[PDB]
Formats: structure tokens, sequence, C-alpha cells
């Protein structure tokens, strides 16, 4: 039903368009630390526990 | 020194015939068990060294 088809006197019969799309994609920010204290570090008896 | 905690401790050798060595390896000199292993314990009375 929806070939495109000419005659033998044609113009202005079948016409046709185009079309784009975007895509798209964003950053965030992760971070987290911890505490000690120095009679921690001196005392453990455990060195290089850093 | 560092990573010891917070404690010191030190030995005492003074009871080499003193009161306060207590112990249960005495033998008189018949070769029977006595309950004192120090000799004299600390006393001046002469019948008792004797």
């Amino acid at each position: 039903s929806k070939l495109p088809l000419l005659t033998e006197n044609g113009g202005r019969v079948n016409r046709v368009g185009f079309t784009r799309i975007a895509r798209e994609g964003s950053i965030h920010k992760f971070g987290f630390f911890y505490e000690f204290t120095q009679e921690s570090i001196d005392f453990d008896s455990d060195d290089g526990l850093m | 020194p560092k990573h010891y905690g917070k404690t010191i401790k030190v030995y005492e050798y003074v009871p080499l015939l003193d009161d306060r060595n207590i112990n249960d390896q005495g033998i008189d000199a018949s070769g029977a068990t006595i309950v004192n292993g120090n000799l004299y314990g600390s006393s001046k009375d002469i019948g008792n060294i004797t």
C-alpha cells in the first residue's frame, strides 16, 4: 500500500524527511575519610598500623 | 619506650633468707621435710640459729 510509485508525468509526488536525536551523561563526586589520634599511634602494640 | 602501653613493671629478688621468702622446698639437716625453706627467717635468737 505504501510503495513509492511514479507516473509518466510525475512531479511533487514522494517527499521524505529525516530526524536526529541526542544522548547525554553527567559526572558526580564521591569521597570518605577517617581520623586518629597521636596516642593511638604511639601506644599501640603494632607499629606500621598506618 | 614507644609501642609498649602506659605501664612499667619490675621484678625484685630480695628474699634470700628473709621472712618474706615463703616456700615448701625445705628439708632439715636430719633429712625430713619441714614447712619453711629459709634457714633462719631473719631471727636473731641464738637458740633458733643453733
